[PDB]
RNA sequence: ACGACCAGGGCUACACACGUGCUACAAUGGCGCAUACAAAGAGAAGCGACCUCGCGAGAGCAAGCGGACCUCAUAAAGUGCGUCGUAGUCCGGAUUGGAGUCUGCAACUCGACUCCAUGAAGUCGGAAUCGCUAGUAAUCGUGGAUCAGAAUGCCACGGUG
RNA sequence: AUGUUGAUAU
RNA sequence: GCCGAAGUGGCGAAAGGGACGCAGUUGAUUCAAAAUCAACCGUUGCCGGUUCGAGUCCGGCCUUCGGCACCA
RNA sequence: UCCUCCUAAAGAGUAACGGAGGAGCACGAAGGUUGGCUAAUCCUGGUCGGACAUCAGGAGGUUAGUGCAAUGGCAUAAGCC
């Protein structure tokens, strides 16, 4: 709620007056946050996979959803319904507050954080970022991990351009280089 | 217990503990903890609060972890860049430092590999 | 043998 | 390294030419034999055509090769892989 | 959210160095003790020469 | 010119194979603090104390000594106490970065040493193979020749045994 | 038990 | 002209998600060579399919081998 | 013997030692119904992660899918949960 809050009170206004637009509904909003852990090596062991999960649950405060292999391919040797990954879709209070915890806590605590990419939108305004340990959260801990772990955050955006979705992100201080 | 971007260990000496550090040895890891005010015996799993964060502040006053990394890095990046003698024998993988190649080098050759 | 000795 | 008390190396033969050729201007480049000279800061821009044993190789002095020797970009052996 | 399926998820403090309290939701369970956070990190704060060299061990 | 002089290079190269060594893989050990007991030897373009400065290699100043006198020169293993607790580690110290010292017209190719950082392989070694019968083997330091500088080699010396 | 061979001239 | 086998390491020859001999290479043993011992190295004729995946299944092609070519 | 296409001359049927392929099953769900859902492929961004895994967005519009050949079907899906 904090940043929601900061969202309407301060970001709405600053984007606003940026971009010029005639309507309030115009100003890029933050759909989602995705989080996306790719579990390949799952195919040797499905214990691997209930760990991922429970660190994903962990790190986001939801029960993840199992992701499966829509083919076949052999050449990661996954057949067509393997498990091979999972994620959580954080929306509405849940996504403000993980966002409060990557911005605020968890995005210090990386191992040389010199800034994110500025250059990482899909070119529709939506930001995308490796985590390559979950240990900078601070929810996993670092006594019993059995394999360090990262994954994939992707913040969603209602913003067209990436110059809006940066403009978003940049009204929050997400740290960019 | 949290230092310098890593966690360093609890059942530990601190002076072994600090060495945990990419940039503390042994001689730096005596100095931070003089300076602290910390005996080298303490186990950092005893230490208050306010103890680590003397430390993570003594610490600070060292080039370490990602910031020596990239400084090392750089380093030796300009001497390649150079084309320099040790630029080319950084290149090529071999002892930059004048040592023999005819036999031994095998840190920087790494394992023989056989004709 | 050898092609044609004692090394 | 060379002590700090006794200050840089560089051959008397060497310094005057350089001096002279800065003060004429980037001229055709300075045929030395001196691979144990460093390289001065005057000498950024000159090109050093440092004897190797059996040729003087161009080299263009840049900011970065200060402190240098000139030997330094001047390889003596040559070598191109056993069995190439 | 379904009932009884995910983490529970209570309010926590998080007490940084700098001193920068804060009062994350999380699933932690208890208050942490941060060493780095957002208002005192390097980058966030933006607390982050051959010839000179040269100059400064010789000076002719 | 197959003679002679010179500068720079090379003898230090490196897919690789072998010989001889050094250092290890640790707890009969590592580290820290304290404290015992040698022999033999060298020294004037030399050995260099004390004192002062430097974390240190060293630097400055300057006695003494051609030596049973002065100097190199604290022997180390040992012993006492503490710590580590079987870990690729407080084992190992390769490699590399940065910063230096000294010798020398000159340390790039290609010196030794110091400081900070780095912290590789290695957990006792396949077939095979070597030395040694006693103050020996094993292990521990010490000195010398060559030498401006440059020993893990060589030649020698005692300690434990 | 078994257990081969040793280039030419000098 | 027809019809069955096949084509795999250097050689011979085994096997819908590449081993065995010999050879070769390195080391050892020997005064030396062999024998021997210890390591190691190589890896699916061709083309197009089928397949998530082909040495492996399908079709065609090339090369080799075998058999059949009779009644007149 | 059986199935699909073509020969087959725009109804059906139609021969050859004509041209091409398949079957001799599978499934207690892969059947019934209710409710829901929509493909291939490529591009851009993204930890390990690569041409190709999982994630996000875009383009695209069934070029996918259909327990197994081919043909005819299939979005109101007959395709997916
Ligand atoms: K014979
Ligand atoms: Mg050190
Ligand atoms: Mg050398
Ligand atoms: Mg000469
Ligand atoms: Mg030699
Ligand atoms: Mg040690
Ligand atoms: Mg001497
Ligand atoms: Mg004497
Ligand atoms: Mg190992
Ligand atoms: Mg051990
Ligand atoms: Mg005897
Ligand atoms: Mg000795
Ligand atoms: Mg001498
Ligand atoms: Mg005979
Ligand atoms: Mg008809
Ligand atoms: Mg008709
Ligand atoms: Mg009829
Ligand atoms: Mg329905
Ligand atoms: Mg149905
Ligand atoms: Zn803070």
């Amino acid at each position: 709620a904090k940043l929601h809050d900061y969202y309407k009170d301060e970001v709405v206004k600053k984007l606003m007056t940026e971009f010029n637009y005639n309507s309030v509904m115009q100003v890029p909003r933050v759909e989602k946050i995705t989080l996306n852990m790719g579990v390949g090596e799952a195919i040797a062991d499905k214990k691997l996979l209930d760990n991922a999960a429970a660190d994903l649950a962990a790190i986001s405060g939801q029960k993840p959803l199992i992701t499966k292999a829509r083919k076949s391919v052999a050449g990661f040797k996954i057949r067509q319904g393997y498990p091979i990954g999972c994620k959580v879709t954080l929306r509405g209070e849940r996504m403000w507050e993980f966002f409060e915890r990557l911005i605020t806590i968890a995005v210090p605590r990386i191992r040389d954080f010199r800034g994110l990419s500025a250059k990482s939108f899909d070119g529709r305004g939506n930001y995308s970022m490796g985590v390559r340990e979950q240990i900078i959260f601070p929810e996993i801990d670092y006594d019993k991990v059995d394999r360090v772990r990262g994954l994939d955050i992707t913040i969603t955006t209602t913003a067209k351009s990436d110059e809006e979705g940066r403009a978003l992100l940049a009204a929050f201080d997400f740290p960019f280089r | 217990a949290r230092i310098a971007g890593i966690n360093i260990p609890d059942h530990k000496h601190a002076v072994i503990a600090l060495t945990s550090i990419y940039g503390v040895g042994k001689t730096r890891s005596k100095a931070i903890l003089a300076a602290a005010g910390i005996a080298e015996d303490v186990k950092i799993s005893e230490l208050s609060e306010g103890q680590i964060d003397t430390l993570r502040d003594e610490v600070a006053k060292f080039v370490v972890e990602g910031d020596l990394r990239r400084e090392i890095s750089m380093s030796i990046k300009r001497l390649m860049d150079l084309g320099c003698y040790r630029g080319l024998r950084h290149r090529r993988g071999l002892p930059v430092r004048g040592q023999r190649t005819k036999t031994n080098a095998r840190t920087r050759k790494g394992p023989r590999k056989p004709i | 043998x050898x092609a044609x000795x004692a090394g | 390294p060379r002590s700090l008390k006794k200050g840089p190396f560089i051959d008397l033969h060497l310094l005057k030419k350089v001096e002279k050729a800065v003060e004429s201007g980037d001229k055709k480049p300075l045929r030395t034999w001196s691979r144990r000279s460093t390289i001065f800061p005057n000498m950024i821009g000159l090109t050093i055509a440092v004897h190797n044993g059996r040729q003087h190789v161009p080299v263009f002095v840049t900011d970065e090769m200060v402190g240098h020797k000139l030997g330094e970009f001047a390889p003596t052996r040559t070598y191109r892989g056993h069995a190439a | 959210m379904k009932k009884d399926i995910h983490p529970k998820y209570e309010e926590i403090t998080a007490s940084c160095s700098c001193g920068n309290v804060m009062k994350i939701r999380s699933t932690v369970g208890h208050d942490l003790n941060l060493d780095v956070c957002s208002k005192c990190h390097p980058f966030f704060t933006g607390k982050q020469g051959r010839v000179d060299r040269f100059n400064k061990r010789f000076n002719i």
